[PDB]
RNA sequence: UGAAGAGUUUGAUCAUGGCUCAGAUUGAACGCUGGCGGCAGGCCUAACACAUGCAAGUCGAACGGUAACAGGAAGAAGCUUGCUUCUUUGCUGACGAGUGGCGGACGGGUGAGUAAUGUCUGGGAAACUGCCUGAUGGAGGGGGAUAACUACUGGAAACGGUAGCUAAUACCGCAUAACGUCGCAAGACCAAAGAGGGGGACCUUCGGGCCUCUUGCCAUCGGAUGUGCCCAGAUGGGAUUAGCUAGUAGGUGGGGUAACGGCUCACCUAGGCGACGAUCCCUAGCUGGUCUGAGAGGAUGACCAGCCACACUGGAACUGAGACACGGUCCAGACUCCUACGGGAGGCAGCAGUGGGGAAUAUUGCACAAUGGGCGCAAGCCUGAUGCAGCCAUGCCGCGUGUAUGAAGAAGGCCUUCGGGUUGUAAAGUACUUUCAGCGGGGAGGAAGGGAGUAAAGUUAAUACCUUUGCUCAUUGACGUUACCCGCAGAAGAAGCACCGGCUAACUCCGUGCCAGCAGCCGCGGUAAUACGGAGGGUGCAAGCGUUAAUCGGAAUUACUGGGCGUAAAGCGCACGCAGGCGGUUUGUUAAGUCAGAUGUGAAAUCCCCGGGCUCAACCUGGGAACUGCAUCUGAUACUGGC
């Protein structure tokens, strides 16, 4: 699966930053947003209650690329040991490797990270890595091999990488570009914007 | 193919032509005293059971009535015969 | 009729291999009486991978029942 | 200490309800579109069907034997003078066929039968029980047969029939006589097979008597593991199924069996069962469990665990601990298959390919190497078991089809009271970089022993074997692009499918014009149709996408949890009344039920939490926690039953 309009399509139908197609740019330019917003939104629908709901769901799952059938698995995952579904859910998609590959500044996008794996270009605890949808814990590794270091578009990503905020939930070293996992993330110390008041009803009434 | 029934369910007859003439010659010693059990004076019985009892197990330590038939003949014929005086 | 025998364990292509008393009726893996030790093939690359319980298997065999060549061999790799 | 709702009867409003839908189940098809892996599975459909090739062997340490191999032995040659060669000989290692024993009632397959001693679960009495393992006695001597091999015959023939020879741990007498037979008891009665090694006195061409060892034989009785029987509980439809037995209902004596029983022959009687649902047809094997849900309940059992039944279809016996015995015996019939046209042989519901059915489901592959089981006191063999190779958009899972940079934003298309917008950072180009494919380079572990040398009271006759241990010889792989990991030039071969008024989001402009074709429902459609078709776009999913029969949830819409009966759906027109069911208050007492306590059970899996190991995860595995249940033996008697 993939996304095959303009990835800033998605920002400009949102009125809000979603973090795609990023680069030396960083921010702003020339995402256009609210300033190309198309032919829908300008003038933002009122519409049934089943916009936010289904366009607020969206948000939450493309803002991480995830897959519907990933994003009830980690509604399944998040409703364990009572830990709620507002607030664990955003460990299954911060704690996985094409987010921290992407944190860890080695990708500008989750996108990007994500292709880093799927080019075998990353390690975990000495192993290399095909699989980007897996989970990272506590004292894991990640870290470029040497025969991919000198791509650009890692040259790029670690350059925004100092253009964004330091994660608190992982470490990482741009002598070496290896960093390690150290504590799975929390709402109150996450600060940003991303939903709770939807992640709390999913697929009930 | 090749195999056992010929000495089986072929060869059954040879032993047929053995155990059907013990147990028939047998079967006469037993009903020779199953009739004398009515009586006068237990010697009859008593007599004819010993006259039995020695053809009987005579079968009873090979083939025939080996493992179990040969007491079995005997055991409520004593309780047929000590009935008497 | 009982022996000291071998069940492959792990389905296709990945055995476990445990070493179990059974009967010669039955099953050829599973269903087994009492378990006597273990034989895992992919031990982490330790020498964890191999167990045997030699006292439960010398009352076994002391009683009547077969121990196999194989495990009589394996025995030596417990010490001894 | 536990949980999805909305739409819709009308001129409309409020209740209530039929229906449609959310998410799974999947043991699938369609039919477009199809870049590649990883794991699993492979006829729920006619007990319908097939060519050819397979699927059950094995022991000479039970035995008469000796074609073949080599030794030992006795001779003969080359002279090679220490071996090579030849003949002769079962002495020995051994072995082709046969006699004999063990296994082939297993591992599997299928689901026709069956609403049922068939299944699931706990007990019992009159019981056996090959295999495994024990004790206490016995352990001498004869004989009749029959295959191999031959004679002949129906032969077209696999052959197997009719006759002959001969041997045994096969088959039958004699000798011996309790732990046993039956009982409280005297007492009568009968079997066996030895076999293979090892060795000391004295001597030999070893031609050892005899003792000792291992492992067998007979009886009698135990241990164990299983099994036949008897008891008590779960186990379709139909009550417009009302009749059902009759070895039925209750007794008696033998015979049969390990043993209950009308098992089985006789003889002694005439009942027995049922509306509180007997009984018979239709359909159907059952269960660990799986699927669904918050649960109850509902559905369902392939695949992974466990029984039964069944072997062309029907039927009969033997063998045995167990079978009307898939690859055995004996018959009948059908249909294939063959024919020398005189009659002959076959069992796909073991495994392969396949005929046929159905919407529909893997190759006539390689190998006995590993591992289970089978023989043999064992080396060694058998195996379509098993272990491997090959197949799939059938599922479950996973990845790719390139990234950067590139305008008030081109040329074109599409929308636009012609301002602009939109396709679109997309492209054109300009800078870099490759996953999988392909082609190459490295490479685990699966495999370990037996024969022997050696050597100990372990055993014995304290220098074999056997028992046991180290080293040293001997020395086993079908599978190999094995598992796993790394590289090479190159964007290299790579995206489709559905949907767009209301519910339920995405649509403007046209085409058609009540026509043509959609759906879950109203319906959409007559010249300005968001639903049909087309253009340009939008929305969702993606090597898929849509679409559905079939099972649950939602469905409190059968209410056990959890409902209603004045009128929506319902008290059945009204009085009496047996069984059934119900029953005030209190002192005793029974202790079935209940709860308590204890001893057993709820297997392996699996749901849940946390590890290990194979791309993640599944899975396969390791430990916890569960499986709120079930069987019994004691206690208490509040309360239901009981006196």
């Amino acid at each position: 699966a993939r996304y095959l309009g303009p990835k800033l399509k998605l920002s400009r139908r949102e009125g809000t930053d979603l973090f795609l197609k990023s680069g030396v740019r960083a921010i702003d330019t020339k995402c256009k947003i609210e300033q190309a917003p198309g032919q829908h939104g300008a003038r933002k629908p009122r519409l049934s209650d089943y916009g936010v709901q289904l366009r607020e769901k969206q948000k939450v799952r493309r803002i991480y690329g995830v897959l519907e059938r990933q994003f009830r698995n980690y509604y399944k995952e998040a409703a364990r040991l009572k830990g709620n579904t507002g607030e664990n859910l955003l460990a299954l998609l911060e704690g996985r490797l094409d987010n921290v590959v992407y944190r860890m500044g080695f990708g500008a996008t989750r996108a990007e990270a994500r292709q880093l794996v799927s080019h075998k270009a990353i390690m975990v605890n000495g192993r290399v890595v095909n699989i980007a949808s897996y989970q990272v814990s506590p004292n894991d590794v990640v870290s470029i091999r040497e025969k991919a270091k000198k791509q650009s578009r890692v040259k790029a990503a670690l350059e925004l990488a100092e253009q964004r905020e330091k994660p608190t939930w992982l470490e990482v070293d741009a002598g070496k570009m290896e960093g390690t996992f150290k504590r799975k993330p929390e709402r109150s110390d996450l600060s940003a914007d991303i939903n709770e008041h939807l992640i709390v009803e999913l697929y009930s009434k | 193919n090749i195999k056992s029934a010929k000495k089986r369910a072929i060869q059954s007859e040879k032993a047929r032509k053995h155990n059907a003439s013990r147990r028939s010659m047998m079967r006469t010693f037993i009903k020779k005293v199953y009739a004398a059990i009515e009586a006068g004076d237990k010697a009859a019985a008593q007599k004819a059971f010993n006259e039995m009892q020695p053809i009987v197990d005579r079968q009873a330590a090979k083939g025939l009535i080996h493992k179990n038939k040969a007491a079995r003949h005997k055991a409520n014929l004593t309780a047929q015969i000590n009935k008497l005086a | 009729m009982v022996t000291i025998r071998l069940a492959r364990h792990g389905a296709k292509k990945r055995p476990f291999y445990q070493v179990v008393v059974a009967d010669s009726r039955n099953a050829r893996n599973g269903r087994f009486i009492e378990r006597v030790g273990f034989f895992n093939p992919i031990a982490s690359e330790k020498e964890e991978g191999t167990r045997l319980d030699l006292d439960r298997i010398a009352h076994w065999v002391g009683q009547g029942a077969t121990i196999s060549d194989r495990v009589a061999a394996l025995i030596k790799e417990v010490n001894k």
